[PDB]
């Protein structure tokens, strides 16, 4: 029942793909974390592959993560841990599977650099705060790197 | 006596917050930052561990 | 005595002001972490314990919650999602949209986004 509804709202549906992000799926996954798996699972199975990779590119890039991980608590942090762990593990099974190979390699390898940059400068700072958080993500998403 | 001499009523729970708006002049950055992450995430590039970049 | 609503509300609305007071990071993080777990845990006792009628009946219904107290949108719903879908699942008369009707939503600023998706 829930697919039949999803089918006929994908058919119904950048500004946009910026006020999802700001006001339903960045709230919705610093909570509890099947809110986090939820909001991975949806962001999967409820767009077309056009939309979603923009969706993607735009949350990846613009150098949000950063700051987001200093911001929010310790289990915060654990959270979008688990979320990011999800969604790059579908995105390289993806891969894996031979699926996307047009050009989806050079941009793959593109958010890869820019997510490894970003953790890379979050974890490097003197404050307490941004250690304990980067180290609490990177202890969740180094699983699957 | 004393205790039991507090008003108790969801009149008195009402606490108004603050709206999210935060007008313009480490723990201060990050107080503001938890309040405005609803409103106006994605211009957070300009924080990068400095003063909040008006 | 009636006391479910006013200790929710006291309880969320008490985590804010641990939120603005001034002390290390190291305690202040873990506080308001604390916090929020503990809120949590209540609200998955409340839901335990009180079913049918008898929630609605003394758990400040939806949209004064939503627009007199201002509670932020995910713990509203997080309140309320489950009792929802049961109303909404067997008796197939109302719909979303209705039941949830009225809501200001304020921090969503609902221009520029479909209701429907939100």
């Amino acid at each position: 029942k829930t697919s039949e509804f999803i089918s006929e709202k994908s058919n119904v549906w950048e500004d946009q793909i910026k006020i999802f992000l700001q006001n339903c799926v960045v709230p919705r996954v610093l909570f509890s974390p099947s809110d986090a798996l939820f909001s991975s699972f949806f962001i999967f199975m409820a767009f077309r592959t056009e939309n979603l990779m923009s969706i993607l590119n735009t949350c990846i890039t613009s150098n949000i993560l950063k700051t987001l991980l200093f911001c929010c608590t310790s289990s915060e942090a654990g959270n979008l841990g688990l979320f990011f762990t999800d969604v790059l593990k579908k995105l390289e099974k993806m891969r894996l599977n031979g699926d996307f190979n047009d050009q989806a390699s050079r941009k793959l390898y593109e958010w890869h650099s820019v997510i490894t940059e970003q953790v890379i400068d979050l974890l490097s700072e003197k404050n307490y705060m941004s250690i304990r958080n980067g180290i609490e993500f990177m202890k969740h998403v180094t699983s699957v790197f | 006596n004393n205790v039991w001499k507090i008003p108790t009523g969801l009149d008195k729970i009402e606490q108004e917050v603050k709206k999210p708006e935060g007008v313009y002049e480490i723990i201060r950055q990050w107080q503001t930052l938890r309040f405005l992450r609803s409103r106006y995430l994605f211009d957070f590039d300009k924080v990068n561990e400095k003063t909040g970049v008006d | 005595q009636s006391a479910i609503s006013e200790i929710i509300l006291l309880l969320y609305t008490l985590n804010l002001k641990a939120n603005t007071q001034n002390s290390h990071y190291k305690i202040l993080s873990t506080r308001c972490d604390e916090m929020n777990t503990l809120l949590w845990s209540f609200i998955e006792l409340i839901k335990h314990c009180l079913k049918g009628k008898a929630f609605e009946e003394n758990v400040l219904p939806f949209v004064e919650l939503n627009n007199r107290f201002h509670l932020s949108t995910p713990w509203t719903f997080h309140i309320w999602r489950d009792y929802l879908d049961n109303q909404l699942n067997s008796n197939e008369n109302f719909s979303i949209d209705e039941l949830i009707e009225g809501a200001e939503f304020s921090d969503v600023d609902l221009t520029k986004i479909s209701k429907d998706l939100f």
